[PDB]
C-alpha cells in the first residue's frame, strides 16, 4: 500500500499551506501526520485524521476525504519549516507517506545554476567515467534531479546529494552518474535535468 | 512523560548484523501499546520495520521480513531489533517509537519517538582520493573532481589560496561504496582562459594526499 | 449439557465478546468481569434472562453470513475497547457494518425463520462520539434503522453526542420473517439462536 | 405475559396501524389492554363496530397469539400492495394497516372475489375485515373500477352484506371464528381483506 | 410561499463530480415532503434523479444509482446532490423540487421547482473558433460554420451588419469533444451569387478572437 | 417504465387541444402535468389526474383511464403555448413523459426549406468532416431530423438544435453530423431527412 505526497511546497509567513497525502480508499482509514526537523525525531502533529495532541498549536489541522488526506497549517510561522509525513495502516503493516518538504519563504525565489561536466580524459584513462552535475544558488532548498541517456530516463549509477545551505543562504546540490567508459561511449547524448519550483533546467553533454 | 532511548553499535560491516535495543522510561512495556522500529536513510523517507507487543506477538514489513527480528524483554522494560545480512542500503537513523491503537478502526499512531541512532553499514577504510580536472566548455565554469576518499574531510583551494572569488566547493556525496566524493568549481571570466592559470589544491590528511592539478581547456 | 458461564455475562456471551455446539440452558453469575466490551446497554436484559432460564435447548446458527455484505465493510469495523491478541476486534456474533470507499448504500435485508423452533435474534445501534465519527464510519449524516416482524416494529435514530452501542433482541417465530432497513449505524445479526421451551 | 399497549389503541394495534410506536419483542401474550385515551387509534379515518364488546372480550382472555391466515401473495387477480394512503405513513411514504389488505384493481379490472378460510386451529380466532367508503364516484372507479359493489361475509353465526356509502372512511368489523368453522368472503370491490388473525383463549 | 434555489459549479471536467445544493426558504426541510433532483439536457426531456426525506431515507433513479448521493442539512435548511464519474451525457439543467404525496396510492407531484442551474461537462479551456464556409450550390442558402470553440458565446454578423434580411444565427451545439459549434446562414437571391460578396463576421470575446470569412460559390 | 406523448400538436386560438400520455397500466396510477416555457422551470398545471393547483385557470383539465391520460385545454390562448409533460411513478421511480410541444396557431402553415452542406475542403484539410443540415422558414416550430449513411440510420456524431424563431416569426433548426475524413469517405451517400407536420423533406450529399 502506497501513500503519495508532493515532494515540496512553499508558503509565505502568516499564510496557509496544504500538504496532501493520497492513497486508495484513504478516506476509510484514519491518517496521522508527523513534523520532522533536521537532526530531530518525528513529532506527531495530527492523529486520527483531525485530532491534535497536547501542546500542538491550534493552527495545525487535518482532514481526510475520498482518497486524499490533507494537513493544513494556517498563519504559518518560521518554526513550522520542516518535513511532513502522513501515516496509515494497511494489511498488517504501517505505511509512511513519501514526505513533503515545507519551506517558509524568508527570501526571494532564486533559480538554480546548473553545470554539467563529462568524464575527463584522465578519468577515462583510469578506466572510469563520471558525469558531474553541480547545482547552486537556488531557493527554496528543494530540487528534483533526473538523468537522461539518448532521451531515455536513467536511474542506475546515479547518486545525488541532499540540498545544503550556502554561505549566502541559498542552496546547493550535486549529482553524479557513474559509468564504465564503454557505457559512456555507447550513447550519443546525456542530460542532467534539474526541476525547481515547477521549472526544469537542462544541461547536455555528448561523447566526442 | 514516557521517553524512549535507542542504543547499539553505530558501525557495522556488510553482511553483518545491526543490533539495537530501546530502553523505555516513564512507562511500562506491559501495557496496551505496541512497540515499533522505524528507520530513515539520510535524506530519505521513514520506513516502518516492524512492531511487537508485550506478549511477544510481532508484525514485520514484508520487504524486511526475511532478515529482521524484533524481541521484547518485559523485566528489563525494553525491546530490541536484529537486522541481519546488512548492506549499504541499511545505513540509516533507526528510531524506536510507542504505538497506540485508535478507539475505532485499524492502525494507530506513533508517540513518543526515540531520539534515533545512526547505524552505518560500510567496509570502507582510510583511502586517498583521485583528482581529475573538469575542463571548461562572458564567464566559464571549471573545476576539480575529488573521487573515492575516506574519511572526511577533504579541502580544496585554488592557486594556493590566491583565488577565492567565484570558488564553490560542494559538499561531498556519500556513495553506496562507503566512499566520499566532492567537486570544487571556480567561475571565471571566459576571456581569462588561456592567459590565466588555474590550479586546484586537494588535501586529504588521513591518507597524506596532497595533489595539485592544473585545469586547462 | 448446560452452559455455566464464568467471568462473562449472558449478554456478553450471546453477542460474542472476544474477551470471553449445543446446550440445554445458560446461567450467568455473578457480577461478571466482562459484560459489553464496547460501552453500551442491553435492552430488556432481565426479561431475556427470565426467558432464557426456561429453555430446554439452545443452539447457535448462522442466519446472515458476513460475506453476504458486498456493498458494506463487514470486517474493518473494530474497536480497541474490544481487543483480541492485542489489536482491535469486535463481538463475534454481530457485524459492525461500515462504509466502503466512502459509500454506505441503504440496506434492505430480510430473513425468514424456516426452522421449526423459535429464534432469538439480536441487533444493535451505534450512537457515535460526534458528527465527524458519524461520517467517518457511515458516510451518511442522517441515518435510521428499521426493524420489523409480524409482531414488532422498531425505528431507531442514532443520538450523536462518549460513543455507545445499544443492543436489542426479539423472538422470531417459525414462518415469520425479520426485516432490517438501514442507511447507517446498524450492528447487524450474523448468528442467531434456536431456543426450545 | 399480558400485552399492555402504550400510545396505541386495541383497534389500531389489531389492524396494524403503522403510526403505532411499540416495542414488542415477544410473540405470545395472555391478554391485551389499551391505556385510556390512546395517542394513535385509526390512521385512516373510520369506525370500528362493536368496539367496547371486543375490548371486554380481549381483556378477559387467558392467551392471545397472532397468526397469518391469508397470505397477501395469494391474491393474484388483485393489487394487494399498491393500495396505500398518506394518512398511514411508513418511512415517509404512503402505507396501510399491516394486518389487513387494501385490495385494489389490477390493470383495468377488479374480478369478483370468492375466498373462504376454515379455522383449522384448536382455538377461537379473532378475524377482522373492513369496507372502504370512498370520497366520491371518481375515487370509486380509480381504486376498484366497478361503480356498484358489495362485500359479503358469512359464518355459521353471521350474515353480512355491505354496500359502500359514497370525507372518505373505512369501516371495520370482527367476528370470533370457532374451530372447524369457516368464514366466507365475497366482493367485487371496497373490500379490506384479512391477512393476520388472532388465536384467543378462552 | 416555499422557494427553492440551486447553486454549484457550472463547469465540471469528465470523470469529475457534479456537486449542487438547493437552499429552501419559506419552509423547513423537516416536514412531510420529499426533496428531489430532476435534470434536463438542453433541448430534451426531464429525467428524475432521486429524492430524500428529512429522516435520511432516499430513493434514486436505478440507472444513476451507483454514482448518485443526495443528503440533507437541517441546520442550513438545504439538501444536496453529488453525481460522480460524469461524462458528456451528464450535461444538463439541474433542478431541485419539492415532492408531495397523494392522499391515496403511490407517487406524488413536483411543486414548487427551483430555477434550475446549467452544469456543463467538458474538459475544454478557453479556445477560439475555426470558421469554415458553407458554400452555396430561385433563392440559395449560404453560411458560416463556427466550430470548436469554448466557452460560449459566439456572435455572428454579415457584411459588418449591413446584411440583415434573411440572416439567421443558430443556437450552438456542444459536441462530444466538449467544444461548441454553431452556424449562421443567410438566404439570398440565386442570381446575386458571384456579383455580391458575402462575409460573415465572427466574434468570440472569451478568447478575444475575431474572424472575417468570405463565402463564395 | 415509459410514458409516451405526441411530439407536437397544434390548435387554433379559442379551440380545444388534447395532449395525451400513454403507458402500461397507467389508469391504475395518478398522473400529473407540467407546463414549461423556454428557459423557465416546469409549472404544475394538473395533479392527481384531475386536480388544479391554485392560480391555474379553469380551462385546464385532465383525465385518466385505461392506459392513456389526457391534458385538455379549452379556449386555448397564446400564453398556453408551451411544452407539456405528464408524470407518474412506477415501482421505485418517478417518470416523466417524453413531452409535447403545443403550438397556438398565429400564422399560416409554412413548409421547411432544407439545405445540406458537405464538409468544406478547408475543414477536410484540417482533418475533420462535418455535415451541416440547415432547416428554415417552417411553421409551426416543431420538426424531426433523421440522419442516414448509405440508407442506414445514424445516431453517433449527431447534434441537433431545437427549433428557434427567425426574424420573420417562422422557425429554423440545424443538425450536425460530425465525422472524421476517413469515415466520411467510407460511405457513398449521406442523407438528412426532415419531418414537419407529417411531411418528409430529404436532402443528400456524396463524397465526390
Ligand atoms: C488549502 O485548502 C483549503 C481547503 O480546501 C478544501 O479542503 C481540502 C482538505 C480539500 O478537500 C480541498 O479540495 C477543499 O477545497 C483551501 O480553502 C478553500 O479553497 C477553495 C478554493 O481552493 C475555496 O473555494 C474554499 O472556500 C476554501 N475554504 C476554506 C475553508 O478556506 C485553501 O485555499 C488551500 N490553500 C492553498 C494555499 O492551496
Amino acid at each position: 500500500y502506497e501513500l503519495t505526497q508532493p515532494p515540496s511546497v512553499s508558503v509565505s509567513p502568516g499564510q496557509t499551506v496544504n500538504i496532501t497525502c493520497s492513497g486508495d480508499t484513504l478516506g476509510d482509514k484514519y491518517v496521522c501526520w508527523y513534523q520532522q526537523k533536521p537532526g530531530q525525531s518525528p513529532v506527531l502533529v495530527i492523529y486520527q485524521d483531525t485530532k491534535r495532541p497536547s501542546g500542538i498549536p491550534e493552527r495545525f489541522s487535518g482532514s481526510n476525504s475520498g482518497d486524499t488526506a490533507t494537513l493544513t497549517v494556517s498563519g504559518t510561522q518560521a518554526m513550522d519549516e520542516a518535513d511532513y509525513y502522513c501515516q496509515a495502516w494497511d494489511s498488517s503493516s504501517f505505511v509512511f507517506g513519501t514526505g513533503t518538504k515545507v519551506t517558509v519563504l524568508g527570501q526571494p525565489k532564486a533559480n538554480p545554476t546548473v553545470t554539467l561536466f563529462p568524464p575527463s580524459s584522465e578519468e577515462l584513462q583510469a578506466n572510469k567515467a563520471t558525469l558531474v552535475c553541480l547545482i547552486s544558488d537556488f531557493y527554496p532548498g528543494a530540487v528534483t534531479v533526473a538523468w537522461k541517456a539518448d532521451g531515455s530516463p536513467v536511474k542506475a549509477g546515479v547518486e545525488t546529494t541532499k540540498p545544503s545551505k550556502q554561505s549566502n543562504n541559498k542552496y546547493a546540490a550535486s549529482s553524479y552518474l557513474s559509468l564504465t567508459p564503454e557505457q559512456w561511449k555507447s550513447h550519443r547524448s546525456y542530460s542532467c535535468q534539474v526541476t525547481h519550483e515547477g521549472s526544469t533546467v537542462e544541461k547536455t553533454v555528448a561523447p566526442t | 512523560q514516557v521517553q524512549l532511548q535507542e542504543s547499539g553499535p553505530g558501525l557495522v560491516k556488510p553482511s553483518g548484523t545491526v543490533s539495537l535495543t530501546c530502553a523505555v522510561s516513564g512507562g511500562s512495556i506491559s501495557s496496551s501499546y505496541w512497540w515499533s522500529w522505524v528507520r530513515q536513510p539520510p535524506g530519505k523517507g521513514l520506513e516502518w520495520i516492524g512492531e511487537i507487543y508485550h506478549s511477544g506477538n510481532t508484525n514485520y514489513n514484508p520487504s524486511l521480513k526475511s532478515r529482521v527480528t524484533i524481541s521484547v524483554d518485559k523485566s528489563k522494560n525494553l525491546f530490541s531489533l536484529k537486522l541481519s545480512s546488512v548492506t549499504a542500503a541499511d545505513t540509516a537513523v533507526y528510531y524506536c517509537a510507542r504505538v497506540a491503537l485508535f478507539d475505532i478502526l485499524t492502525g494507530g499512531w506513533f508517540d513518543p519517538w526515540g531520539q534515533g541512532t545512526l547505524v552505518t553499514v560500510s567496509s570502507a577504510s582510510t583511502k586517498g582520493p583521485s583528482v581529475f580536472p573538469l575542463a571548461p566548455s562572458g564567464t566559464a565554469a571549471l573545476g576539480c573532481l575529488v573521487k573515492d576518499y575516506f574519511p572526511e574531510p577533504v579541502t580544496v583551494s585554488w592557486n594556493s589560496g590566491a583565488l577565492t572569488s567565484g570558488v564553490h566547493t560542494f559538499p561531498a556525496v556519500l556513495q553506496s561504496s562507503g566512499l566520499y566524493s566532492l567537486s570544487s568549481v571556480v567561475t571565471v571570466p571566459s576571456s581569462s582562459l588561456g592567459t590565466q592559470t588555474y590550479i586546484c589544491n586537494v588535501n586529504h590528511k588521513p591518507s597524506n594526499t596532497k595533489v595539485d592539478k592544473r585545469v586547462e581547456l | 449439557k448446560p452452559l455455566i458461564l464464568r467471568d462473562c455475562s449472558v449478554a456478553g456471551w450471546l453477542l460474542g465478546n472476544p474477551m470471553c455446539p449445543e446446550w440445554s440452558y445458560i446461567v450467568e453469575k455473578a457480577n461478571p468481569v466482562n459484560d459489553l466490551c464496547y460501552p453500551g446497554d442491553f435492552n430488556d436484559y432481565e426479561e431475556l434472562k427470565h426467558l432464557l432460564s426456561r429453555i430446554n435447548h439452545f443452539e447457535k446458527i448462522q442466519i446472515i453470513p458476513k460475506s453476504s455484505w458486498s456493498s458494506h465493510e463487514a470486517s474493518l469495523g473494530v474497536s480497541s475497547a474490544c481487543p483480541y491478541q492485542g489489536k482491535s476486534s469486535f463481538f463475534r456474533n454481530v457485524v459492525w457494518l461500515i462504509k466502503k470507499d466512502s459509500t454506505y448504500p441503504t440496506i434492505k435485508r430480510s430473513y425468514n425463520n424456516t426452522n421449526q423452533e423459535d429464534l432469538l435474534v439480536l441487533w444493535g445501534i451505534h450512537h457515535p462520539n460526534d458528527a465527524a465519527e458519524q461520517t467517518k464510519l457511515y458516510q451518511n449524516p442522517t441515518t435510521y434503522i428499521s426493524v420489523g416482524t409480524s409482531t414488532l416494529n422498531q425505528r431507531l435514530v442514532p443520538r450523536i453526542a462518549s460513543g455507545r452501542m445499544e443492543f436489542f433482541w426479539t423472538i422470531l417465530k417459525p414462518n415469520d420473517a425479520i426485516n432490517f432497513e438501514s442507511n447507517g449505524n446498524f450492528i447487524a445479526p450474523e448468528y442467531a439462536y434456536k431456543i426450545v421451551k
